[PDB]
């Protein structure tokens, strides 16, 4: 159960030296999207409670309301591991926190995090609403 | 509105795995009606001349201006044709402007110049105009009524003048549960950055139901429609375009899976040039034409989405008025376009159109509840009132390639909220 | 004389092979059809832009915006350059109706 | 005939029905009737007792490379 995905993540991350988003880890193991975020949080909590000095880097996502000049906007950001709490304190209302990615050796910008999702989409084209939380009804291939 | 409701629950996602995770359903779109039939052109015969359009514009717009000058200057009326005027006598004239500007290019950045004349023109003759009138706020093609007298040098002295104004507006039924509508413009696929790529990915991931907690997934499930408004492929130089339609087909596939989508042609898009732009041909989209949730529509677009009626363009009239006038605020130019009862008054003189001959279709025959624009450089929204009970919400849609901002319109409270997307860049706060 | 007794043989837009039926593409060159539609609509687009710049210039050289143009001035380049774009547009509009319509029109 | 050819030539130059040298004669007659300016019921009653003749059912300058 737990050792299954724990060993799968430990060979995907530290051995093949890859970059694991939640959508890649849900197209590999055939899992729901929210359960995949929970899986990644489980792995990072276990290996950060075990050792505290791993070769492990995280990136999160923060979403929520804001007011700049009167108006109420809705700001959504993919954030690094240092700057989380300041971004959390700038916001007014908080609406979504989960985990986005983990790494071995630190990147410089948000470059390859689009390459990964794009390439795993490229071969998997007959399903994108397969693991989606919203299942509409009138959209079935007809024409 | 939206982000208020998105925090209305409990948060489950910083937790170890569970037995179940919640799912939802897309809200039904149980009423829709396209009523943009005067812009869909089936016959398309050229070989006429542009004089049939001005004549029917004057003949249709004349009783509105007579009926407004009566109740705006008193029913002791002095409305008179341009030839039956006697020297130095008080009268009202209804005509068409023509602005005589040099620096406008002929066949062989603003273009307003400190000297340029206005000329009031009717079907038979013209007359010059001076007095108390704005020289640089007005453009060629507006039809208006005016008050004054013929002086001795053949010119005309103007005291005050009036425009046509808003058309009637029937009231809409109120709604039970709030449904939202998302508006995007100008993705710019073909060039324009890599932060735009992650911005487009995060936008489609939010609306399809892949991102965020049960708050975001409950609130994005209520978004009923998606409208993409023009300028889908921003082009760097024509003489590239073949590889971009593949990626646009993939994106429209990933959106046609969950939501209904409406796609409009823009300034650069593979269609014609004249103003009732016809829909895109389906032979450039192999993948996305599998589903009956994708629709391709005219550049001028009317609809009746859940009782609320929409009308919009991809921002070709507003920038044309911006070229040959002095107004800067795009929301103001949109409201001014509403005030003279014409979607695009500068056509045809500096913005090309088809040569119609039966009826000019850019005159408003009714008043829309929402009226939006296209590729404007910054967000803006406003509410305006009519003389009668007429209220109109005005939205200017930003351009996604620079700002990365879209708009949510509520269909029960009739308000508009911006949404912005920003991944982290090459940012290091220790330098 | 003989020019009236036409047959008007249709031709493939890709490789110029005369054939029976009205479809635009050839059976060997059918896959590359989205690119062949992409090509030539950027030509119709540039003919449309040339019609409008010319036929409204006569309205400003004439004086009036509400009455017909009558000027067959043989020393003006405007005359007979405004005559050929009508036929270029007439021809290029009919070549794209080889392809079907992009939607219905009687709804 | 020869009196019916001046009535149509008089309908074609009256400015209160429109600027018409690009279209047919009966289309301009119905355009004015829709807006109901005042089309007279005699320029209709010669466009019905004829077939498709090009010297009744055409504008005055339907030659003339303008
Ligand atoms: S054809 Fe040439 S000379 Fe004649 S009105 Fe047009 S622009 Fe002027
Ligand atoms: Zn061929």
């Amino acid at each position: 159960a737990d050792q299954l995905y724990l060993e799968n993540i430990d060979e995907f991350v530290t051995d093949q030296n890859k970059i694991v988003t939640y959508k890649w880890l849900s197209y590999t193991l055939g899992v729901h999207v929210n359960q995949a975020k929970q899986m990644l949080y489980d792995y990072v909590e276990r290996k950060r409670k075990e050792n505290s000095g791993a070769q492990l880097h995280v990136t999160y996502l923060v979403s929520g309301s804001l007011i700049q000049n009167g108006h109420s906007c809705h700001k959504v950001a993919v954030v690094r591991e240092d700057k989380l709490e300041a971004v959390k304190s700038k916001l007014a209302v908080t609406a979504s926190i989960h985990v986005y990615s983990i790494q071995k050796a630190m990147l410089k910008d948000s470059g390859p995090l689009f390459n990964t999702d794009y390439d795993i989409l490229k071969s998997n084209l007959q399903n994108c609403s397969k693991f989606s939380a919203i299942q509409c009804a009138a959209a079935v291939p007809r024409a | 509105m939206f982000s208020e409701q998105a925090a209305q629950r409990a948060h489950t996602l910083l937790s170890p795995p569970s037995a179940n995770n919640a799912t939802f359903a897309r809200v039904p779109v149980a009423t829709y009606t396209n009523s943009s039939q005067p812009f869909r052109l089936g016959e398309r015969s050229f070989s006429r001349q542009y004089a049939h359009i001005y004549a029917t514009r004057l003949i249709q717009m004349r009783p509105f201006l007579e009926n407004r000058a009566q109740q705006h200057w008193g029913s002791g009326v002095g409305v008179k044709k341009l030839c039956e005027l006697q020297p130095e006598e008080k009268c009202c004239v209804v005509g068409t402007l023509f602005k005589a500007m040099p620096l406008q290019p002929s066949i062989l950045s603003k273009y307003i110049h400190p000297d340029d004349e206005l000329v009031l023109e009717d079907e038979l003759q013209r007359i010059k105009l001076k007095g108390t009138i704005d020289v640089s706020k007005l453009v060629t093609g507006t039809v208006l009524a005016v008050f004054g007298s013929v002086r001795d040098d053949g010119k005309f002295l103007v005291e005050d003048y009036c425009f046509a104004d808003l058309a009637p507006q029937k009231p809409a039924p109120p709604l039970d549960t709030d449904r939202f509508v998302l508006l995007v413009s100008g993705l710019g696929l073909g060039g324009g950055g890599g932060e735009s790529l992650l911005g487009t990915q995060l936008l489609v991931d939010v609306v399809t139901g892949q991102l965020g907690d049960e708050g975001e997934q409950c609130s994005a499930a209520h978004v009923s429609r998606v409208i993409l408004a023009g300028n889908l492929l921003s082009h760097s130089t024509q003489s590239a375009s073949v590889e971009a339609v593949k990626m646009l087909d993939e994106i429209l596939l990933q959106l046609s899976a969950s939501v209904p989508v409406d796609v409009m042609p823009g300034e650069f898009d593979p269609t014609n040039y004249t103003l009732p732009q016809q829909p895109l041909h389906p032979c450039m989209f192999p993948l996305a034409t599998a589903y009956s949730t994708l629709q391709l529509v005219t550049n001028p677009y009317q609809a009746t989405i859940d009782g609320v009626r929409f009308l919009g363009t991809s921002g070709q009239n507003v920038s044309d008025i911006f070229r040959y006038s002095s107004m800067e605020d795009h929301l103001e130019i949109l409201e001014w376009t509403l005030r003279v009862r014409h979607i695009s008054p500068t056509a045809p003189d500096t913005l090309g159109c088809y040569p119609f001959y039966k009826t000019d279709p850019f005159i408003f025959p009714e008043c829309p509840h929402v009226y939006f624009c296209g590729n404007t450089p910054s967000f803006g929204s406003k509410i305006i009132r009519g003389p009668e009970d007429q209220t109109v919400l005005l939205v200017t849609v930003p351009d996604f390639s620079a700002t990365q901002t879209a708009c949510l319109v509520n269909l029960r409270s009739l308000a508009c909220q911006p949404i912005s997307f920003s991944g982290f860049g090459a940012e290091d706060d220790d330098l | 004389g003989l020019l009236a007794f036409a047959k008007r043989r249709n031709c493939c837009i890709g490789c110029r092979t005369v054939l029976s039926h009205q479809g635009a593409v050839c059976e060997f060159c059918q896959p590359r059809e989205s690119e062949l539609y992409q090509k030539e609509v950027s030509h119709l687009n540039a003919l449309e832009e040339r019609f409008s710049r010319l036929w409204t210039q006569c309205q400003r050289c004439q004086g009036s915006l509400h009455e017909d143009v009558i000027c067959t001035s043989r020393d003006c380049p405007i005359f007979y350059m405004r005559k050929k774009v009508r036929k270029d547009l007439e021809d290029q509009e009919q070549l794209l109706r080889r392809f079907g319509p992009p939607g219905p029109e009687a709804w | 005939e020869e009196a019916e050819l001046e009535l149509l030539r008089q309908f074609d130059l009256a400015w209160q029905y429109g600027p018409c040298t690009g279209i047919t004669r009966l289309q301009r007659w119905c355009r004015a009737k829709q807006m109901g300016l005042e089309p007279p019921p005699e320029v209709w009653q010669v466009l019905k007792t004829h077939p498709g003749d090009p010297r009744f059912q055409c504008s005055l300058w339907h030659l003339y490379p303008l």
